[PDB]
């Protein structure tokens, strides 16, 4: 027989991850920080691949176990919309009657849901190839120039804005809730660089983590689109 | 230090005598090149498929779960006795040796990076074409817009070449270079 | 059950690759000193012999049939340790139900050790009561304080091991009359021949009895890149 | 050969037509010596190498560039500053 | 979940495609793969943008034609 | 469907509480032991009692999902459960479609005419000397 | 019944098309399965990064018994000596860590002017 | 032109100039067109999802273009986008405590711009070079320039 | 094959929130008794009978809000010094005879 | 009833002995079932037979 469990005994990435943390705050310079941020993203993979490691484990309750984990997290990053969307409403009284210029409700609003709504398909044919275990190799270069539009698109918006994070509390609360979804798409981008096909298929935690999150961040632009836009 | 360190070698006789496994390779036992065979056969050289070549050079990962099994003993490269047993392992591979098993411990984090930058070298690319670029003219003054509001506020949708001829000239006048440059008619 | 994962690809066969090479010492080698490699392919060599004599099948007996494929004869002590071992390992990961116990018939513990945690529930309905854990070791024939329900450690033990599926076939099972290499040649003649290979199992085997890369194609079969 | 679930149609094995030598780990069994891997034709190593190699001249070329950047090109906020920041030709400050 | 049978009730099968000859005309294909693959599907897509086009559209008549004409002052 | 549940979509094992509807009752049947008549009482207790694989049942349970993993073919799942598997695919192209084809050709009137008229054609033209587009989503004023 | 070679004769019409089009068929055929296609398989296989998880990794042996390092090692430490290597290296960078950290908090408590605590008084 | 074939063949012909329609009406077509690993599992498939597949798939790629039109639409109107009135400085509007420094916390670039304030960042760039210290950007004309979005 | 939701769930508490959304704030609209005709423009009077003043052309066209006031602000007497109507109406007079 | 019919393990076969679907890159072979069924067969169809 067997234990239920191969228990882990020691670890020290925390100990790497944690110090790596600290470096932010003690940084003299912004470099630092730059370099910083790739040591976090180093070590974060090693604990990534601890996981994958653990499937020499043949534990049917492993896959369960992180489902459940990303239920959780997809709930926190939904919550912390949320008290966006609160600020946001909490000042609504004092909005549409000061002399800024509001975003059109034609222009933005239309390409971005267009433009999103293609990357929910894509996603979703790569779901339904993982299904058939089939792969589609143009798949992954359609989110790509997907996600190129949407960095050109959000960049040269911000810049070409009239009005600044400093003009009203109205501003503040756009350019922060449009950050806020940009800083998830990119999140998706880092996800997503790594999508291959792995032989043991629907055992593998990684594609129903992404169909997940990817359409988390669509609808959440629905909620944005509405509140801010139209 | 050790014999394998010397003169490293995947999967030879005497490994054990040799000190130390010098590879991760693991698996093998394809008839073919590129064919299909046992293990994962990961490496930092010499796997997967070659894009110069357009061949494969090792078949697609056996797994040792459920998809697969384990490989058979005539190719198993990393003898666990001789891949653990770490007591002296420094000696054995010197200060040189010391650093190529750093960095050929962090393969996982390499692979990442190969396929995450590209993207952000594009993302950067967009800023660094855009700053180049004088800014457009944001703003104009309060009073004057008002007074030619629907040529202003209109223009562009009505006829959008003249009107993109019309920025020109107007950011040419704003920065003091209008008699350096010649700005195409429409 | 329920708390296992998928088949693996080995779980219903092994490849080729992973017969001895030794297969003239390996079909005299008794089954206490047969590894779980060399006892698969012992009884996959020696039981697909004899499956692939139809000629002989009706005159062989069940025992011997049995012990050609490798097959454990049931009998009562046998019988008794796997069906054991199959209730220990579902309760690994299954609850533990059962009828009310009694001096008469006390409540199973299987355990490996001496010791094994239990915990007593009462009985039905309103006699059912709050969980009393103890700690269940062997030679004590336990009772409940609150519901008087009486509860036994079974140990899995022999010998100075605990029963496995291996240990009972090597403790009840005995090896019969050598195999004879014979019977291997005689059956790969005859769905082996003229490049056609039907019987691939007895050609590789075959092909180790006369050493190594003899018979047509084992070279070519037996020369990898990597 | 793969997995135990792909097989040929029609089972079929080739009657050597070549004279060919076989190679010594065709015929190898295992050895005391080696346990393990006898079965297959032994390889060079090249990533314990290179992979230190190619890092250190990496390395040794991106701070190289870095130093002489800041060293032979004027001050400036940033690295594309000091290439093309400056004023434009003939205009004297 | 109810059982339930398959509701699909026409063609099972057209016949070997033999350069477009001796197939239904090209509407009735229609018809018959979204009874394939379910109108539950349409429909659901289909009906967000048909409820906020219609309030937005509505308002021509109800919001800018219909006011100018009922003003009371 | 997308996410997994032990109990019913339960994809990463394959387990399945109940045997198919198929085998004849006499060969497997669901594991159910609640109409057993009662035990004679000059019947004597060999087995534990316990539940577990000593029932026939149970055994054969257990036996099938392990041994159904590998089949010959495909067992092929009616028109009903594919479009459950790709609902919200479907759906989600159809969604496309009505932004394209529904959603775009009346903003595009919209913008149109508002170039023309100042103001969207789903909105009251104003009198208060205010210049500028003004709302688009006409109820929500 | 006349095979032709995959994706080089339409069906959709009995005429096979005209030079230009038979162009545009053999050659769109042609690019995408040997060389677009080539960036894919080299993704695919040469940068797989569940495969890099398992490099260095130990061949799982078919005997059961053969692969006790599962559990008898932690699986921090499944690659052998590159990955005590990758903890012994981060190790060293524990006391310049200590001299980094101490002189941030050098550097604040000296533009908080609280090193001329006694000088201000004097 | 070729009288070998009907209108309707002649269309779907040129429409199928890239397979699409002879992978769709062919199993056998779509299956060789797949790569030998994947075709091992071709033959679970159902044709309901294959050409459901299909389906998805094509209306996916078919949109794709009609994506990049709007992106590029909308390229062109941010690249030349109106000016505006110049605020006026009401009550509550451009409230600082603190020079704008975040970005930049020890070189302190543009204190007084803000973070994407281009035209004034652009004077600021102007007063340091003339203080003989480089800063890149804002100084080629965007006519002049490709990917501007913003020529005639 | 299980279900846990009701079968057209995501529709249902879709259309069905917003259906008893609106249909509570009319109720609450009859009771508290609020007029419900929409109006678009702002409510000054005085700014309204100027407006209608320049519609019917008693008040010359393009003429700014702050040329028609009894104060001014400071940054309105900037722009009262370079206002010139005439000029803009003769400005667009000539636009509309180049066009036509 | 499980993983959408589709068995976890299953036999494919081949027709020319020197085949290897990882190794090659060809555009003609159909790999066949345990039954033989060729692949361009649609299961609907095969499985009724
Ligand atoms: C006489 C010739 C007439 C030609 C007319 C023009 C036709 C152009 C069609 C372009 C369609 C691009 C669609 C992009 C989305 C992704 C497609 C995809 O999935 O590809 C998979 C395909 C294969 O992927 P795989 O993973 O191997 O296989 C996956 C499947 O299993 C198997 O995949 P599959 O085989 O099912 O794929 C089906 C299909 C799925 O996609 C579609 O079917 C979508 C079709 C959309 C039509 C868009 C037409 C746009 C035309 C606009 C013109 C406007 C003019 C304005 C004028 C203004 C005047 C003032 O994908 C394709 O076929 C993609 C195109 C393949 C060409 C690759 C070679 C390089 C480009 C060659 C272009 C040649 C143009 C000649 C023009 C001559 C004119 C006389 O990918 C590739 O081949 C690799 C990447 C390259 C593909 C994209 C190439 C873009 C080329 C654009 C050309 C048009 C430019 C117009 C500019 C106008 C400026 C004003
Ligand atoms: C025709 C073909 C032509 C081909 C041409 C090819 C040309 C190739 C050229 C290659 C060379 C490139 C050179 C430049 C590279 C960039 C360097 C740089 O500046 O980066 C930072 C740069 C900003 O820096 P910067 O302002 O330029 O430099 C200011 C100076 O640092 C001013 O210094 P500061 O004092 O202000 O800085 C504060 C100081 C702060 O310093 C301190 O705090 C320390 C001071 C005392 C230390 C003394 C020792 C005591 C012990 C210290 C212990 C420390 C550790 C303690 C524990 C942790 C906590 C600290 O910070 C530092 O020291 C910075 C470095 C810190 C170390 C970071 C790690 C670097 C490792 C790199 C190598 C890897 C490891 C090697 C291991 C070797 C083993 C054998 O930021 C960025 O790059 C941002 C943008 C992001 C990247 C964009 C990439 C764009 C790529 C464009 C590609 C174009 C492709 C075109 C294709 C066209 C096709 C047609
Ligand atoms: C007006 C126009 C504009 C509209 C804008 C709308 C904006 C919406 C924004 C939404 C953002 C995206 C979020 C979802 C992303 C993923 C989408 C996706 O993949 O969908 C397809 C896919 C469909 O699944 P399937 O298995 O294929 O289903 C097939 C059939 O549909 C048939 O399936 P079935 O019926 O057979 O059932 C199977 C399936 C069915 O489930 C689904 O398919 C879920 C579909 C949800 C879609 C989103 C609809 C909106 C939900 C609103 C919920 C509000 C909560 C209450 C808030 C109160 C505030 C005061 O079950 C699961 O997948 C289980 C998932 C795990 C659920 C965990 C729930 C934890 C929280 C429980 C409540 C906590 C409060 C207790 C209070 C009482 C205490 C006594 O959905 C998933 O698989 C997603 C599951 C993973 C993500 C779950 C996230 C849970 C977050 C919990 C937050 C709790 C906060 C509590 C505190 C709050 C107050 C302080
Ligand atoms: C004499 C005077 C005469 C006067 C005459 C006047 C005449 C007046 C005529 C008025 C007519 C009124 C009619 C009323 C009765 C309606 C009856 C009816 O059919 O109701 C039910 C009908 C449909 O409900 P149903 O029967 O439940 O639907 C059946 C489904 O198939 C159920 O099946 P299912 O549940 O299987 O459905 C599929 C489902 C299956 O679900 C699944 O597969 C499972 C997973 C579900 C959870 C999904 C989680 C998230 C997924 C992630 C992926 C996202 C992709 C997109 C990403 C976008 C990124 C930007 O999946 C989905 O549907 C969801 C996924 C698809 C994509 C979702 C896209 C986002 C949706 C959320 C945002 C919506 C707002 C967008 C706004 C625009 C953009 C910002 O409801 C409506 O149509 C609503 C009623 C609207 C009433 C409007 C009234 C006002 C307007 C009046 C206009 C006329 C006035 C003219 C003036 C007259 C003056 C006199
Ligand atoms: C912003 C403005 C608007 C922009 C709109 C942009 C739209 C983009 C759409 C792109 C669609 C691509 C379609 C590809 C079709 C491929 C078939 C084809 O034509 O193959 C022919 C042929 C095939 O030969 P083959 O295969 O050997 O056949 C021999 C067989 O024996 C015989 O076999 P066969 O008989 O089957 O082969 C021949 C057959 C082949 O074709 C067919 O039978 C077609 C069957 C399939 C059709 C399926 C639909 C295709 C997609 C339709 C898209 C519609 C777009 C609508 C846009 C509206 C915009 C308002 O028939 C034809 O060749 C008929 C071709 C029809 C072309 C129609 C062109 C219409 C242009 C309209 C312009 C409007 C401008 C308005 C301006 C307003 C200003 C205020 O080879 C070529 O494709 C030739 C390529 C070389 C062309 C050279 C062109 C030189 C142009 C010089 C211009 C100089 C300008 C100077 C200016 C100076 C100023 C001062
Ligand atoms: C015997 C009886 C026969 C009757 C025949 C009736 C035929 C009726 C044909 C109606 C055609 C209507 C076409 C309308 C197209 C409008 C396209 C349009 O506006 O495109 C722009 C817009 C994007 O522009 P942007 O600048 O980005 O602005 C919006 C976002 N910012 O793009 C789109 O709208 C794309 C979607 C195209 C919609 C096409 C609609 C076609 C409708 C055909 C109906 C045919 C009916 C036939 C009935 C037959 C009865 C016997
Ligand atoms: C190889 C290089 C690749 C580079 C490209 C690819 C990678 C890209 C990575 C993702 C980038 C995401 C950037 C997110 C921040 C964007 C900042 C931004 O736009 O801010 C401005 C925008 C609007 O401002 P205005 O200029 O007034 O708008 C007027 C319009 N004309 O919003 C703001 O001002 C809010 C700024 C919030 C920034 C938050 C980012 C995090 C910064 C943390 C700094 C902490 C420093 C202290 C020490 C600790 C270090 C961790
Ligand atoms: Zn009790």
């Amino acid at each position: 027989f067997e234990l239920n469990i191969n228990i882990i005994n020691y670890n020290y990435l925390g100990i790497i991850i944690t110090v790596i943390i600290s470096i932010y705050i003690y940084n003299n310079s912004n470099i630092i920080s730059v370099y910083n941020s790739n040591l976090l993203l180093i070590n974060i993979n090693i604990w990534m691949k601890y996981n994958i490691l653990d499937m020499l484990n043949l534990n049917v309750l492993d896959y369960k176990i992180l489902l459940w984990i990303v239920v959780i997290i997809i709930s926190n990053e939904i919550l912390l919309f949320v008290s966006f969307y609160w600020i946001y409403y909490h000042n609504y009284i004092n909005y549409y009657h000061v002399n800024i210029l509001i975003l059109n409700s034609y222009n933005i609003v239309y390409n971005n849901i267009i433009l999103l709504t293609l990357l929910s398909t894509i996603v979703n044919i790569k779901f339904y190839n993982y299904i058939l275990s089939y792969y589609k190799y143009i798949l992954s270069y359609l989110i790509y120039y997907n996600n190129y539009m949407f960095n050109n698109k959000i960049i040269l918006e911000y810049k070409n804005n009239s009005n600044y994070t400093n003009d009203s509390v109205y501003m503040t609360s756009y350019f922060y809730i449009i950050l806020l979804h940009y800083i998830h798409i990119y999140d998706s981008i880092i996800l997503i660089v790594v999508y291959n096909y792995v032989n043991y298929k629907n055992i593998n935690n990684y594609y129903i983590n992404i169909n997940i999150y990817y359409h988390l961040i669509e609808v959440l632009y629905i909620v944005i689109s509405i509140l801010l836009y139209l | 230090g050790c014999e394998a360190v010397k003169n490293p070698l995947i999967g030879g006789p005497n490994q054990k005598a040799r000190g130390a496994i010098t590879s991760g390779f693991a698996g093998g036992g394809a008839k073919r090149l590129g064919g299909k065979g046992y293990g994962i056969m990961a490496d930092w050289c010499d796997h997967g498929y070659s894009f110069t070549k357009g061949q494969a050079i090792t078949g697609m990962p056996h797994w040792p779960l459920w998809c697969g099994g384990g490989v058979p003993d005539k190719f198993i490269k990393i003898d666990p006795d001789v891949h653990f047993n770490l007591q002296g392992y420094r000696e054995r591979i010197g200060w040189y040796g010391f650093f190529t098993a750093f960095l050929q411990a962090n393969y996982h984090a390499f692979v990442y990076f190969v396929r995450f930058i590209p993207i952000n070298i594009a993302i950067f690319w967009i800023y660094v074409n855009e700053r180049q670029r004088e800014p457009q003219e944001n703003v104009m003054d309060h009073e004057e817009f008002f007074r030619d509001f629907d040529s202003i506020y209109l223009g562009q949708v009505f006829d959008h070449h003249r009107f993109a001829e019309w920025l020109a000239r107007r950011r040419a006048v704003k920065w003091g270079y209008a008699d350096q440059i010649h700005i195409p008619p429409v | 059950y329920r708390h296992w994962h998928r088949m693996s690809e080995d779980d219903w066969a092994l490849p080729l690759d992973s017969m001895p090479e030794d297969v003239k010492t390996l079909m005299a080698t008794p089954q206490t000193e047969r590894g779980f490699v060399e006892d698969y392919w012992y009884n996959r060599i020696r039981g697909e012999a004899t499956l692939l004599d139809p000629e002989a099948l009706p005159s062989k007996s069940y025992i011997a049939l049995a012990r050609d494929m490798g097959l454990q004869i049931v009998d009562e002590p046998s019988s008794h340790m796997m069906g054991l071992i199959e209730l220990y390992e579902y309760l690994r990961g299954a609850s533990f139900v059962g009828p009310f116990g009694t001096i008469e018939n006390p409540v199973l513990v299987p355990a490996v050790g001496q010791e094994r945690v239990v915990a007593c529930t009462g009985g039905v309905g309103d006699e059912e009561h709050f969980t009393l854990w103890f700690r269940c070791r062997e030679g004590f024939m336990y009772r409940c304080g609150e519901c008087d329900q009486i509860f036994m450690l079974v140990r899995l033990y022999y010998e100075d091991r605990y029963w496995t599926q291996t240990l009972v076939r090597d403790t009840f099972m005995s090896d019969g009359d050598m195999f004879d290499l014979k019977t291997l040649e005689r059956v790969h003649k005859m769905w082996n021949k003229d490049e056609m290979v039907r019987w691939e199992v007895g050609y590789w085997a075959q092909d180790y009895v006369l050493g190594k890369g003899v018979l047509p194609g084992m070279v070519e079969e037996h020369t990898r890149v990597n | 050969r793969g997995s135990v679930f792909q097989m040929p149609s029609t089972p079929v094995y080739p009657l050597t037509t070549t004279k060919k030598v076989a190679p010594p780990t065709a015929l190898a069994k295992r050895t005391p010596e080696q346990p393990f891997g006898w079965g297959s034709p032994v390889r060079e190593d090249r990533a314990w190498r290179v992979v230190p190699r190619n890092f250190i001249i990496l390395v040794i070329v991106y701070l190289s560039g870095w130093a002489a950047i800041k060293t032979m090109l004027p001050r400036g906020g940033s690295i594309l500053g000091q290439i093309y920041g400056g004023p434009p030709k003939g205009r004297l400050i | 979940h109810i059982p339930h049978p398959v509701k699909y009730v026409g063609p099972r099968r057209y016949g070997r495609y033999v350069y477009g000859m001796n197939r239904p005309p090209v509407l009735r294909q229609v018809k018959d793969w979204i009874d394939w693959t379910g109108w539950n599907s349409v429909f659901g897509g289909f009906s967000f943008q048909v409820a906020f086009g219609l309030m937005i559209v509505s308002g021509v008549y109800l919001n800018n034609y219909r006011a100018t004409h009922t003003l009371y002052y | 469907k997308h996410f997994f549940t032990d109990g019913a979509n339960d994809y990463v094992t394959g387990w399945e509480n109940t045997p198919p509807l198929k085998f004849p009752a006499s060969v497997m049947k669901p594991c159910d032991y609640s109409m057993t008549k009662p035990i004679p009482k000059h019947w004597k207790l060999r087995g534990s009692g316990i539940h577990g694989p000593e029932n026939t049942d149970l055994m054969k349970l257990v036996l099938w999902n392990r041994l159904k993993q590998k089949r010959p073919q495909r067992e092929v799942p009616n028109i009903n459960y594919l479009k459950d598997s790709i609902r919200l695919e479907l759906s989600v192209n159809w969604w496309l479609m009505s932004c394209i084809f529904l959603w775009g050709p009346w903003l595009h009137w919209g913008q149109e005419y508002q170039k023309v008229h100042e103001q969207p054609p789903w909105a009251m033209k104003r009198i208060d000397g205010l210049r500028g587009e003004g709302y688009f989503t006409w109820f929500l004023e | 019944v006349t095979r032709y070679p995959s994706g080089t004769r339409t069906i959709m019409s009995p005429y096979p098309g005209g030079p230009v089009y038979q162009w545009l068929r053999i050659n769109y055929n042609y690019f995408k399965r040997y060389q677009w296609r080539r960036v894919g398989r080299w993704q695919m296989r040469s940068w797989c990064y569940w495969k890099a998880a398992f490099y260095g990794v130990p061949e799982w042996n078919i005997d059961p018994t053969k692969n006790q390092w599962r559990w008898c090692v932690d699986p921090a430490w499944y690659g052998g000596m590159r990955d005590k290597a990758n903890m012994d290296m981060y190790r060293l960078m524990v006391y310049p860590f200590f001299g980094y950290a101490l002189l941030y908090l050098h550097s604040r408590f000296k533009q908080n002017d609280k090193y001329n605590v006694f000088a201000k008084w004097r | 032109i070729s009288t070998s074939e009907t209108l309707n063949q002649k269309i779907l012909r040129w429409l199928d100039v890239t397979g699409m329609l002879t992978r769709w009406h062919s199993r056998r077509e779509f299956i060789l067109d797949m790569d030998p690993y994947f075709r091992k599992n071709s033959g679970m498939w159902t044709e309901w999802e294959r050409k459901t597949l299909l389906f998805l798939f094509y209306c996916c790629t078919l949109a794709t273009p009609y994506s990049a039109y709007l992106d590029l639409q909308e390229l062109k109107h941010q690249g030349t986008k109106p000016p505006r009135p110049v605020s006026l400085e009401s009550r509550f509007m451009n409230q600082r405590r603190y020079d704008f420094t975040w970005m930049h916390p020890q070189d302190k670039f543009c204190s007084e711009c803000r973070p994407v304030e281009l035209e004034c960042k652009k004077m600021c760039f102007d007063r340091y070079r003339s203080m003989d210290y480089r800063m890149y950007g804002f100084q080629r004309p965007r006519i002049q320039t490709y990917y501007s979005f913003s020529t005639c | 094959g299980r279900r846990l939701l009701h079968g057209n769930y995501f529709t249902r508490y879709l259309f069905g929130s917003l259906a008893v959304i609106w249909i509570a704030e009319y109720a609450a609209a009859c009771q508290y008794g609020i007029p419900r005709h929409r109006n678009p423009n702002w409510m000054w009077s005085w700014w309204l009978e100027k407006q209608n003043q320049i519609k019917n052309g008693e008040i010359p066209a393009n003429t700014p809000g702050y040329a028609m006031v009894k104060w001014n602000n400071e940054a309105e007497q900037r722009w009262l010094k370079t206002l010139n109507v005439e000029a803009m109406n003769e400005e667009f007079a000539r636009r509309r005879e180049a066009y036509y | 009833a499980y993983n959408g019919g589709y068995p976890f393990h299953y036999v494919v076969q081949y027709d020319d002995p020197n085949y290897d679907c990882e190794a090659d890159f060809e555009f003609e072979e159909i790999p066949r079932d345990e039954f033989g069924v060729p692949a361009h067969i649609p299961p609907e169809l095969s499985t009724q037979i």
